Order: structure tokens, then C-alpha cells, then sequence
């Protein structure tokens, strides 16, 4: 009958569905590999889906997915065990390395832009007409690594002017040099800012950028990178 | 075996048990101490499940059923046929679902996120712990607690709704359905407002978050923004979990009686309760 | 985190212009502080236009149209009017006028009146999700995904009342009684747990559940690098879409990428109200009772 038809043509159609859903989160990390960075024998039975292109706004160009994959930076990882599956051991300093949960992408060296072509994060003191409307300011406060040292001051915040969100903390060392902290891996206290991931002696390994008034997607990245680190790396470090 | 940015992220640590020993991969499953755990769960619970089919009789799924152990038993042990399997099972699917959190946990501490995955996922476990041990110890037998099989577990549901009648009324109930509505609503329209700006129209160069944030504000006045419609995602979810539990931890407990009529707290209010005329006078 | 620590505000953002005509849009509102711990802080503005009116006014009028029936039920009594809010009801007509447009007031016709206006009303807003896409150049996914919204309550009071030869068989405007209804509606058709799009309905609204709670927690695990950037990180992968598709990989064995996360999402939610829509459409037009039908499949 009828209801038997739908039900069964239904099934039918979920099954092609999923085959597309699946072939689509195919476009990035595809194919697969082995350890040594060959191409691995056995992909699963979904094909790559048919490249699809991206028109970037802001004349940067086109994206087009899936494409040709390269790390574009060298790999301090040396295998631990003479067979597949097992951890790669950093080979010096998985910090200043940039491997394991400090690893960071070659994503580009430009800045994100907002609708209008202008850089969407900003230090606050660049931005006209932006103020903190609500919250403890951090700007003044020192600021405390897990070894519960201080390690420098915020000097101000780098907001999202587009959505109007604090996205990084600008900390200003003990040489006079300032660094970027992911506002999301720190903790706003009544009189200083605590940061848990990194001791105090580490905030200096935080890679600097090029411009002061400007952040890429490149060193968004590598900082990130570094500060999600330091809650594995800095351990020994942190006491409580 | 690997994606093509994964070898960078296999490095070793994290784990929460046993060190480096479990501190592995297959293929591109993450094994850890808790990896076995749950295959150790897994593959007991299935093999009881098994057993209790060959004692029922059937190998066919829409029939296998394991059923708690009758009122009679109340919260005491009960011979394998008649309870205790069911119980046991009922056991290593904890031992499973637990189990699977804590790996979830393991896995985010080597990639150095946050254990909001971990996190959100306990509500189900605890939606689950709800029904097969918080409510029925509470009331006093397993045996209120809902059988395994595919559909004597809808018939539970029935059975169980039915008997404070109309189970609409139950006012935690109408809260809980409230959020599985809205959420769905809201990861309808996420994915479609991500969508629609990454896939434009023919030639149209990548929409950006401001188009989408623009879209909506001119649809309905308003936009909660990139971690917003995030938050409120795992809002609405935990929340629509969290009062399914609340709305069956009271049933049975603290209130037995049709639930409708559970209403006449307000329709019987001093101030109005005898004045003529309406539905209700 | 769920709140944010600090809030920051700057000029009210007046949007991207494209294809828009600036004239229909409004002024921006308040800002709320309130919002700002969660979202955005920012209130408006607006883009009203024809369709927005139309939509706006026939939607009060539904809801006017319910409410003075609900005061002529409640004796006009503001006391009554609170006790009994729930328990009003407008009912649909009587089997006995069919599809028939004849009711009489008290007896159906006011049903009518109120359900033109809300079918005006929703179908006007749908439109106008459609064309505040296209004045943007952005895909038209949310009037599509609406659209199967606007299926399962379109069966619900005017496919399924046709098809069955009255309008009595549509769904009554009332808190409790659209309740009944419900229930009803499962008594009569044998169980609607025999209803196997009933069940597939169930799987996909159980599932968006799980799946909202999935991506956001783990938007939320690798906004510490920037995870909710989703367009960019679509554009130009971060590590944050890495480790988010590896902790899924390493837990589950497969995994999703930035743009794929949200097809699987805006399918799980639009085939909720897609099955729902086929499994009540079918139950009392050519299955009577589906546990009847669950005994023969036919
Ligand atoms: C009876 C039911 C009737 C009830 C009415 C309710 C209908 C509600 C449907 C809502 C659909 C939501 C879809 C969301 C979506 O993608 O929208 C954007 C999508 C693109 O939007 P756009 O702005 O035009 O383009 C922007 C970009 O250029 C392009 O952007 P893009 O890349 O994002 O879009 C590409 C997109 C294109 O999406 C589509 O083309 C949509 C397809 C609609 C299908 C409708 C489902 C009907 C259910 C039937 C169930 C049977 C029971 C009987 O790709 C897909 O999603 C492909 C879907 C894969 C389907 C698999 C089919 C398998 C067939 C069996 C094969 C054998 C298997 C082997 C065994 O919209 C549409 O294509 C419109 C579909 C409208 C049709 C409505 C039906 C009319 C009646
Ligand atoms: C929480 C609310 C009620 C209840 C009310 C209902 C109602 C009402 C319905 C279901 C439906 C289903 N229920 Mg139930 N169900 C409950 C508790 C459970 C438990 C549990 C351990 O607590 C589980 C595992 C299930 C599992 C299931 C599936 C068989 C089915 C589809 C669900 C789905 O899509 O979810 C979303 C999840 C996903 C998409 C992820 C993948 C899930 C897969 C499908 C899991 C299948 C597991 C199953 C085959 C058993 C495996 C166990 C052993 C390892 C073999 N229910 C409680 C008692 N359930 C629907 C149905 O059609 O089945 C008759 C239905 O109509
Ligand atoms: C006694 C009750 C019966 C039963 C009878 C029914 C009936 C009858 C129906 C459902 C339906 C559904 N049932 Mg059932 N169901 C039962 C038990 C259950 C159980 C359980 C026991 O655990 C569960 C989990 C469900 C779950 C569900 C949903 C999956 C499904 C509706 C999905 C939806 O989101 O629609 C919500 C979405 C909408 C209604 C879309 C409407 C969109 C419109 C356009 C909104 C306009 C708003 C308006 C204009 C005003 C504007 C708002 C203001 C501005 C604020 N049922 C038992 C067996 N169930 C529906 C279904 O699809 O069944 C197959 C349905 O018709
Ligand atoms: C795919 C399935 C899910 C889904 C999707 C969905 N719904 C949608 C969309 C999509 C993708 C839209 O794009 C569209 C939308 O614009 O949302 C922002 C919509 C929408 N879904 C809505 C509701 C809705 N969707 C529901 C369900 C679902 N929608 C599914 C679960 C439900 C239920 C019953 O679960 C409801 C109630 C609307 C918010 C919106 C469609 C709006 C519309 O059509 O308006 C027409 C008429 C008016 C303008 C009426 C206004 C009259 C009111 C002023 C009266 C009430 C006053 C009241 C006392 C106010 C106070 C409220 C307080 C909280 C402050
Ligand atoms: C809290 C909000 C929602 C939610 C969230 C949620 N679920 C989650 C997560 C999160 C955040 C995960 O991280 C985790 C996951 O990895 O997803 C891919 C998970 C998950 N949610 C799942 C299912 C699921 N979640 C559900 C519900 C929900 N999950 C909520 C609505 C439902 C239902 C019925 O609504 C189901 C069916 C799994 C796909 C996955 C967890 C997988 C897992 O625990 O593996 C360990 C266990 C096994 C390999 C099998 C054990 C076998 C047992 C020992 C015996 C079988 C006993 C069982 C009781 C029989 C039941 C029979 C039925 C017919 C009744
Ligand atoms: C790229 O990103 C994105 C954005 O940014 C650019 C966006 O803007 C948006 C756009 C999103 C929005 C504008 C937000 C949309 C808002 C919603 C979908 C709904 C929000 C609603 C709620 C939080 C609440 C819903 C209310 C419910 C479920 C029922 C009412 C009840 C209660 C709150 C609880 C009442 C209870 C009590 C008092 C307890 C009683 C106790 C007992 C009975 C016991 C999207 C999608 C997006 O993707
Ligand atoms: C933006 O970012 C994001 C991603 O990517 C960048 C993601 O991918 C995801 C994840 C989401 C998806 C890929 C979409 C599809 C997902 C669903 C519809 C959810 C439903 C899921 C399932 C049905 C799969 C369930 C599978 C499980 C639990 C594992 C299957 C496992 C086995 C057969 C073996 C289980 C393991 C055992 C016994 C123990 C460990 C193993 C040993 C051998 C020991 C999300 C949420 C996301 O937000
Ligand atoms: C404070 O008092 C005042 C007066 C100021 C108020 O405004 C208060 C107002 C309230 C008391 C209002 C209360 C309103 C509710 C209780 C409403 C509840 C509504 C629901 C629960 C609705 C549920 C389901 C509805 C359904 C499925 C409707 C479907 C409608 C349609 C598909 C439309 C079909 C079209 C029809 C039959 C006519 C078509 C005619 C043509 C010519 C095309
Ligand atoms: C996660 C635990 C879920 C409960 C599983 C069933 C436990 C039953 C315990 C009864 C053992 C005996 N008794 C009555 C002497 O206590
Ligand atoms: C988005 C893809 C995930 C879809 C989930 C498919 C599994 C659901 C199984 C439901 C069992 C249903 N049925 C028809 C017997 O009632
Ligand atoms: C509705 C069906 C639900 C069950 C589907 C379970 C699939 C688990 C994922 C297996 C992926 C396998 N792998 C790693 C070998 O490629
Ligand atoms: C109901 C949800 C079921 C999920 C569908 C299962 C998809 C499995 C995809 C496995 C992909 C295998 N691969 C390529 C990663 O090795
Ligand atoms: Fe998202």
C-alpha cells in the first residue's frame, strides 16, 4: 500500500542523504595517510566528493576544497614504537615547536576583514567609540601565571568591532615588549588576571606579531597554539 | 590511517589512568585506559543481552526484551530469568556510558580543548540514570524502571504515561518538550543562517558573519552572535534533558495522581475559585 | 565559557547595505546588558517593508480574533478571563458543515476567521525570510528549512482537514485543548507509536538535541582558538576546526569539517517536521490504524 511505499522510498532517500553528508565532510584532511605521509590503501568505501570553489570576498582570492594538503611546516615528532598507532614524541621543545595541543596551523598572514574590508580585530585604543560597558576592566590589572608570579600588566584589549567582543588581552612584560592572551584562557579576578595555562616564565615564548595594530590568521594561530599548550607542557610548573 | 594534519597532534599524554600503557591508537580510534574499560562493558552487556534471548526464546530483535524484576523483589536481587540479568546489564551499560565520558575526557586533554563535550554528554547519562536507578530506588522496586528491547520500551513509556493520565500535564513535561522545540528550531535555523553565507548565490563572492548577523537583525531585530548561538544551543539541549529527568524524578514520588488534575491548585485560588460563569464555574 | 567576563560597546552597527533598500529599515534600539552576558548586546534595527506589515497585522489579528473569543467565554469577567485561561478553547466546525465555509459564528466560523488570518500570516513571513536573503545575496537554506516547518502545520489544519472531507478534523486554538487533541488523535489512529514516521520523527528530534549539544560544546572546547569564526575557518582551516573534527575522529571514528557540521545540522532538524508531516498525513486518509497496519504492513 501506500504508507509501505513512502516508508520504504523514505529509507531509500535517507540512505543517498547520508552518502552525500558524508562525501561533503570529505573536502578537508582527504585523503588519508600513513605515518610516513604516503597515501594510505584504504580511503573507505565514499569516494572525494567533486572540488567545490570558494569566491573569497575582499579580492583574496578563491578556495578550492578538496585540493592538493601540505603541512607547509616542518614536524619535530619522531616515532615512539616500529608499528602503526602508537604517539610521536616531540623531538625538542613541543612549545616552541608548535606540536601536540600547542600545534598551529599555516593558516595566512593577513588579517580577518569585517563586511566593509577593514580588520576586524582591533586594539581598543584603535577603535573609535569602543569602552568596556560592563564587567571588571581589565586594563591596569596584573596579571598571574599558574606558578602564581607575576608576569606583566594589560595595557589594553583587542576587541571585535563587528560583534563587539573582547578577543584578546594585551599584556605588557617585564622588558616592555606585550604579548596577545586568548581571552577565553583567562580569569578575571576583582585585582589581578589569572591565567592557568602558562607560569609566568613562559609568557615571554608567546609569539609576538609583526604590526602592533594588527593580528593574522597566521598568528592568531601560533598563539592560541602556545597558550593551550602550556595546560599540558607548563604542568610541572603549575602548582595549587 | 591518518587525516592529513593529524600526525602533529599524536603526541603522547593526557591520559587520566595508567600513563603511557593504554596511551595508543586503532586505526583511527583512541584506545586509553577507559578504551577498554568500555569494550570490556560492551562486550559483557551484549553477551548477557544475548543470553537472556536464548531464555526468551527468540533471536529476533523486535522481540528480544530483558525485563527488570517484578515489584515483588522490590530493590533486592533476583534470579537471572527473572530480574537479575536485566539488573547486571543495567550495571555494565553504566559502566559503559561512564566509562565513555572519562575517554572523552582523556582525548580532550591531549588535544588541549575544553571538557564541554564530556560535560554535556553526562546529562544524557544522568537522563539515563533517571529512569533505571534514581526513580525506581526512590519508589522502591526496580520494577518501575523500563525494560531493553526495541519496542516494550515504547510500551513502558505508554503504559507509564497513561497511568497519571493524560501525561501533557505533567508541568516539568510541557517545560522539557519546550526546549526540545526550540532547539531543534534554533539548530534549523544555525546551520541554515552558516550555510546560506558560505554557499551565496551563483557568482556571489562568500557571504561574511556581518551579512549573517545583518540577516537576522533586519528578519526579527536581533543577533546573539558566533559564540552565542552556540551557547545557546548547548543551552536549550542540556536544558530540554535536564528537565525530562526532573519531570519523571517527580512522577511517582512525590506526585501519583492524574496530572491534570494537578491544575486545580490554580483554578482554585480564593479569589476566583467560586466565581460563576467560564469553563470552570 | 557560557557568559562573557567583560563587556565592550562601541556604535550601533547599522548593517551591510547590499541589495537592501535602507529606507524600510528602522532605527537601532536599547542595548541591553542583560543580553550582552550571553550574545550580542545590540537591539535592532529592524527592516520592516510590505510583507513584514502584512505578516505583523494578520498575525495580531489571529491572536485578537482568539482572545475576545476566549472573553465571551469568560463572561467578560477579567477574573475568570485568569482562572480558566487554559481551559478556553476555539473549537473548529462541527462535522456536520464539512468544508464548509457556512459555520456559524459561535459554532465554527470564528475558527475560520482566525485561521485565515494566521495562514495569511505565516505564509507573508515566509516569504520574508526568502526575500531578506536575497537582498543580501546569501543562499535561501533558511526559507527552505522553513519551509518544512510550514509542512507539518499546514497538514496539521488544511491538507489532512481536506483530504478528510472537514474542518473539524483540524487542530482547536487552545492551551489544553490543542493538548487533548493530541492525544486523541493517537487513541483514534491506533497509537501513533505504530506510526513508523511517528518513530523517524522522534530519532531526528531526539537527534538534534544530541547534535546542537554536540557542536556547540565543542565550538565552546576551541573558541580558545577562535572556533566560532566558522566562515573563516571554512575558508582557511585554523587548528581549532582540527581539533575539533580529531576529538570526534579519535572518539567516534569518523568526523565532520567546518562547512559539513552544519549540513549535517540543518537535515537533522528539518526532518523532524518532514517525516512528522508524512506520518500524520497518511493516518486516517489510507492507514485507519496503525497498529493494524503494523500487523500486515498494508
Ligand atoms: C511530500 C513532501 C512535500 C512536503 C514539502 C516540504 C519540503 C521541505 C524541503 C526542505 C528542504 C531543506 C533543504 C535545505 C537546503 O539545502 O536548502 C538550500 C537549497 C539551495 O538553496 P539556493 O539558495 O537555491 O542555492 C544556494 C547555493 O547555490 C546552493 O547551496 P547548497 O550547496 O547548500 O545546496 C545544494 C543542495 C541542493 O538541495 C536540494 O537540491 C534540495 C532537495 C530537496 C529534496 C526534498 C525532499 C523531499 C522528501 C521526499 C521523501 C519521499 C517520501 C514520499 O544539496 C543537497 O542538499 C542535496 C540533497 C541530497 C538528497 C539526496 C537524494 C537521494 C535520492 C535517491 C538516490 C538513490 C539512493 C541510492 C540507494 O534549496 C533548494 O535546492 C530548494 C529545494 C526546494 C524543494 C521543495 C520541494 C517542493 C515540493
Ligand atoms: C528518553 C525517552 C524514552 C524513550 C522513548 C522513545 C520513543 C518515544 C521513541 C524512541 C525511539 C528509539 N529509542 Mg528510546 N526512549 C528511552 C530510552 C532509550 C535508550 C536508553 C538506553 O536510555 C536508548 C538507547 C533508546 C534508543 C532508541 C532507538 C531504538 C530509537 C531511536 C532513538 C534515536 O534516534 O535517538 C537519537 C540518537 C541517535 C540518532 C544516535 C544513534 C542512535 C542509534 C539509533 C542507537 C540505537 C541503539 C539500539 C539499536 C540498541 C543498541 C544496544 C546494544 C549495544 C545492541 N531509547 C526513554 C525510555 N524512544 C523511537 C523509535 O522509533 O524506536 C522504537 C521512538 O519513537
Ligand atoms: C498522546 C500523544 C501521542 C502523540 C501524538 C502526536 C501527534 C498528534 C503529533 C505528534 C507529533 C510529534 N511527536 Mg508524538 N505523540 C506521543 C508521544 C511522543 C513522545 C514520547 C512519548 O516520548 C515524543 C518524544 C513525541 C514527539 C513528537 C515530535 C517528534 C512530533 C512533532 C515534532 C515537532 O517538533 O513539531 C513542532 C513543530 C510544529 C507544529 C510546526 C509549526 C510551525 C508553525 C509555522 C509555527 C507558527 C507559529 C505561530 C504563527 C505563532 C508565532 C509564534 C509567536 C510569534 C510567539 N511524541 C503519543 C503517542 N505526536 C506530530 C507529528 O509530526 O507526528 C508524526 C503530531 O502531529
Ligand atoms: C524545522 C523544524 C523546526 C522549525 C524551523 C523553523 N521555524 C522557523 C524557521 C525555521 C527554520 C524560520 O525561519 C522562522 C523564523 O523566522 O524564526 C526566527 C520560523 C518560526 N517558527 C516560529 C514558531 C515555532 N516554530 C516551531 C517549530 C519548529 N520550527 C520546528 C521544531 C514551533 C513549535 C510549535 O514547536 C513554534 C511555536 C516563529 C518564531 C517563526 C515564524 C514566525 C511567523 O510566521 O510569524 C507569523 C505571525 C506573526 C508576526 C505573529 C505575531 C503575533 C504575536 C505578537 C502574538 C503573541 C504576543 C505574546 C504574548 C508576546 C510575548 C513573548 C515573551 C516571551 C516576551
Ligand atoms: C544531553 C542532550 C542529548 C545528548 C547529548 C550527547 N549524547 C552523546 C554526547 C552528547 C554531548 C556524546 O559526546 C556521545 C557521543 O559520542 O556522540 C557521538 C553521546 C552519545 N549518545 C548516544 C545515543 C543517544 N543519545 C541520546 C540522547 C541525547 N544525547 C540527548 C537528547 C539518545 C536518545 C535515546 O535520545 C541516544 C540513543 C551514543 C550515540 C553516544 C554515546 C555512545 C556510547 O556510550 O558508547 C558506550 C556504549 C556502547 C558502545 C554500547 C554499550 C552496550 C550496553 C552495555 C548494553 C546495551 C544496553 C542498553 C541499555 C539497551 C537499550 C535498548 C533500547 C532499545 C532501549
Ligand atoms: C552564525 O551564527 C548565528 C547568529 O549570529 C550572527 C545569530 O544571530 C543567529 C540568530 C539567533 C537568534 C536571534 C536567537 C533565536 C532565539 C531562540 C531560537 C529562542 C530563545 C529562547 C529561550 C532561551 C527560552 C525558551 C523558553 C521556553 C523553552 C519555555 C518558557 C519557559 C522557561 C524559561 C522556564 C520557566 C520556568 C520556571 C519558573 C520553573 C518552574 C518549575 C516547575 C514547574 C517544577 C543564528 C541562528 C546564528 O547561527
Ligand atoms: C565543527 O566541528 C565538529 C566536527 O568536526 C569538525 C565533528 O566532527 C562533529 C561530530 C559530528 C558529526 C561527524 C556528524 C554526524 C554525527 C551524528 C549524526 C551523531 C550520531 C552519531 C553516531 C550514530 C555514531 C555513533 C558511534 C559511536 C559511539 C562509535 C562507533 C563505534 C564503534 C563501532 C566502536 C566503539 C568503540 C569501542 C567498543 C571502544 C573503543 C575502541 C576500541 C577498539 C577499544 C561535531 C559535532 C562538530 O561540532
Ligand atoms: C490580553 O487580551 C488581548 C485581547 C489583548 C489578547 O490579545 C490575548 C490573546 C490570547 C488569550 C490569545 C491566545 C492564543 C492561543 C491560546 C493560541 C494557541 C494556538 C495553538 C496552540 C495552535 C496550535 C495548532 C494550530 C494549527 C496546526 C493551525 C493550523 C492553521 C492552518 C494550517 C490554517 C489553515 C487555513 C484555514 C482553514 C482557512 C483557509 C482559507 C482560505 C481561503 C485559503
Ligand atoms: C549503576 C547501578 C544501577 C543499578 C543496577 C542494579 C543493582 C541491584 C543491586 C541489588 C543487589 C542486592 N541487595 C538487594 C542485597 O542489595
Ligand atoms: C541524520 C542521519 C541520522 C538518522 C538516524 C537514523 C536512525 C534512526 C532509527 C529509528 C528507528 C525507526 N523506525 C522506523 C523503526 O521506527
Ligand atoms: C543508524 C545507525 C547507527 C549506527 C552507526 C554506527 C557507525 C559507527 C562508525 C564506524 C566508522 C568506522 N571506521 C573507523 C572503521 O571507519
Ligand atoms: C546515524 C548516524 C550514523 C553515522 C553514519 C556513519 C558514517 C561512517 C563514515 C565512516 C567514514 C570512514 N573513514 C573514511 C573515516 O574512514
Ligand atoms: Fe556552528
Amino acid at each position: 500500500d501506500l504508507a509501505s511505499l513512502a516508508i520504504y522510498s523514505f529509507w531509500i532517500f535517507l540512505a543517498g542523504l547520508i552518502y552525500y553528508l558524508q562525501t561533503e565532510n570529505m573536502r578537508e584532511g582527504y585523503p588519508l595517510e600513513n605515518e610516513d605521509g604516503t597515501p594510505a590503501a584504504n580511503q573507505g568505501p565514499f569516494p572525494l566528493p567533486k572540488p567545490k570553489t570558494f569566491i573569497l570576498p575582499h579580492g583574496r582570492g578563491t578556495l578550492t576544497v578538496p585540493g592538493p594538503e601540505s603541512e607547509d611546516r616542518p614536524i619535530a615528532l619522531a616515532r615512539t614504537a616500529v608499528s602503526e598507532g602508537f604517539p610521536h614524541a616531540p623531538t625538542g621543545d613541543p612549545m616552541k615547536d608548535g606540536v601536540g595541543p600547542a600545534s598551529w596551523v599555516a593558516r595566512r598572514d593577513l588579517p580577518e576583514l569585517d563586511g566593509h574590508g577593514h580588520n576586524k580585530i582591533k586594539p581598543m585604543k584603535a577603535a573609535a567609540g569602543f569602552h568596556v560597558s560592563a564587567g571588571k576592566n581589565p586594563i591596569g590589572l596584573p596579571v598571574r601565571g599558574c606558578d602564581l608570579e607575576i608576569a606583566g600588566k594589560v595595557v589594553d584589549i583587542w576587541v571585535d568591532i563587528p560583534e563587539q567582543m573582547a578577543r584578546f588581552l594585551e599584556v605588557e612584560l617585564k622588558d616592555g615588549s606585550t604579548r596577545l592572551l586568548p581571552m577565553q584562557m583567562v580569569k578575571v579576578q576583582s585585582n589581578r588576571v589569572h591565567v592557568n595555562a602558562l607560569s609566568s616564565d613562559l609568557f615571554a615564548g608567546i609569539p609576538t606579531i609583526k604590526s602592533p595594530t594588527e593580528v593574522t590568521l597566521l598568528e592568531e594561530d601560533k598563539i592560541c597554539g602556545y597558550v593551550a599548550g602550556g595546560l599540558m607542557y607548563a604542568a610541572p610548573k603549575r602548582k595549587s | 590511517a591518518l587525516l592529513s594534519f593529524e600526525r602533529k597532534y599524536r603526541v603522547p599524554g593526557g591520559t587520566l589512568v595508567g600513563g603511557n600503557l593504554f596511551d595508543f591508537w586503532v586505526g583511527p580510534f583512541y584506545v586509553g585506559f577507559f578504551g577498554v574499560a568500555t569494550f570490556f562493558f560492551a562486550a559483557l552487556g551484549i553477551i548477557l543481552i544475548a543470553w537472556s534471548a536464548v531464555l526468551q526464546g527468540t533471536w529476533n530483535p523486535q522481540l528480544i526484551s530483558v525485563y527488570p524484576p517484578a515489584l515483588e523483589y522490590g530493590l533486592g536481587g533476583a534470579p537471572l530469568a527473572k530480574g537479575g540479568l536485566w539488573q547486571i546489564i543495567t550495571i555494565c551499560a553504566t559502566g559503559a556510558f561512564v566509562s565513555w565520558a572519562l575517554r572523552e575526557v582523556e582525548i580532550c586533554r591531549k588535544l588541549g580543548i575544553g571538557y564541554h563535550i564530556p560535560f554535556a554528554f553526562a546529562f544524557a547519562i544522568l537522563a539515563y540514570l533517571t529512569l533505571v536507578l534514581f526513580r525506581p530506588v526512590m519508589m522502591g522496586a526496580w520494577g518501575y524502571a523500563f525494560p531493553y528491547g526495541i519496542w516494550t520500551h515504547l510500551d513502558w513509556v505508554s503504559n507509564t504515561g497513561y497511568t497519571y493520565g493524560n501525561f501533557h500535564y505533567n508541568p516539568a513535561h510541557m517545560i522539557a518538550i519546550s526546549f526540545f522545540f526550540t532547539n531543534a528550531l534554533a539548530l534549523a535555523l544555525h546551520g541554515a543562517l552558516v550555510l546560506s553565507a558560505a554557499n551565496p548565490e551563483k557568482g556571489k563572492e562568500m557571504r561574511t558573519p556581518d551579512h549573517a548577523a545583518t540577516f537576522f537583525r533586519d528578519l526579527v531585530g536581533y543577533s546573539i552572535g558566533t559564540l552565542g548561538i552556540h551557547r545557546l544551543g548547548l543551552l536549550l539541549s542540556l536544558s530540554a534533558v535536564f528537565f525530562s529527568a526532573l519531570c519523571m524524578i517527580i512522577t511517582g514520588t512525590i506526585w501519583f495522581d492524574q496530572w491534570v488534575d494537578w491544575w486545580q491548585w490554580w483554578v482554585k485560588l480564593p479569589w476566583w475559585a467560586n466565581i460563576p460563569g467560564g469553563i470552570n464555574g | 565559557d557560557i557568559f562573557s567576563q567583560v563587556q565592550v560597546r562601541g556604535p550601533a552597527d547599522l548593517g551591510m547595505t547590499e541589495d537592501v533598500n535602507l529606507a524600510n529599515r528602522s532605527g537601532v534600539g536599547p542595548f541591553s546588558t542583560l543580553l550582552g552576558w550571553f550574545g550580542n548586546a545590540q537591539l535592532g534595527p529592524i527592516y520592516l517593508g510590505s510583507l513584514g506589515v502584512l505578516s505583523l497585522f494578520s498575525g495580531l489579528m489571529w491572536f485578537f480574533t482568539i482572545g475576545i473569543w476566549f472573553w465571551y467565554q469568560a463572561g467578560w469577567n477579567p477574573a475568570v478571563f485568569l482562572r480558566d485561561l487554559f481551559f478556553f478553547s476555539l473549537e473548529p466546525p462541527a462535522p456536520e458543515y464539512g468544508l464548509s465555509f457556512a459555520a456559524p459564528l459561535k459554532e465554527g466560523g470564528l475558527w475560520l476567521i482566525a485561521s485565515f488570518f494566521m495562514f495569511v500570516a505565516v505564509w507573508s513571513w515566509w516569504g520574508r525570510t526568502y526575500l531578506r536573503a536575497q537582498a543580501l545575496g546569501m543562499g535561501k537554506h533558511t526559507a527552505w528549512a522553513f519551509l518544512s516547518a510550514i509542512w507539518l502545520w499546514m497538514v496539521l489544519g488544511f491538507i489532512r482537514p481536506i483530504l478528510m472531507g472537514s474542518w473539524s478534523e483540524a487542530v482547536p486554538y487552545g492551551i489544553f485543548s490543542h493538548l487533548d487533541w493530541t492525544n486523541n488523535f493517537s487513541l483514534v489512529h491506533g497509537n501513533l507509536f505504530y506510526n513508523p514516521f511517528h518513530g523517524l520523527s522522534i530519532a531526528f528530534l531526539y537527534g538534534s538535541a544530541l547534535l546542537f549539544a554536540m557542536h556547540g560544546a565543542t565550538i565552546l572546547a576551541v573558541s580558545r582558538f577562535g572556533g566560532e569564526r566558522e566562515l573563516e575557518q571554512i575558508a582557511d582551516r585554523g587548528t581549532a576546526a582540527e581539533r575539533a573534527a580529531l576529538f570526534w575522529r579519535w572518539t567516534m571514528g569518523f568526523n565532520a569539517t567546518m562547512e559539513g557540521i552544519h549540513r549535517w545540522a540543518i537535515w537533522m532538524a528539518v526532518l523532524v517536521t518532514l517525516t512528522g508531516g508524512i506520518g500524520i498525513l497518511l493516518s486516517g486518509t489510507v492507514v485507519d490504524n496503525w497498529y493494524v497496519w503494523g500487523q500486515n504492513h498494508g
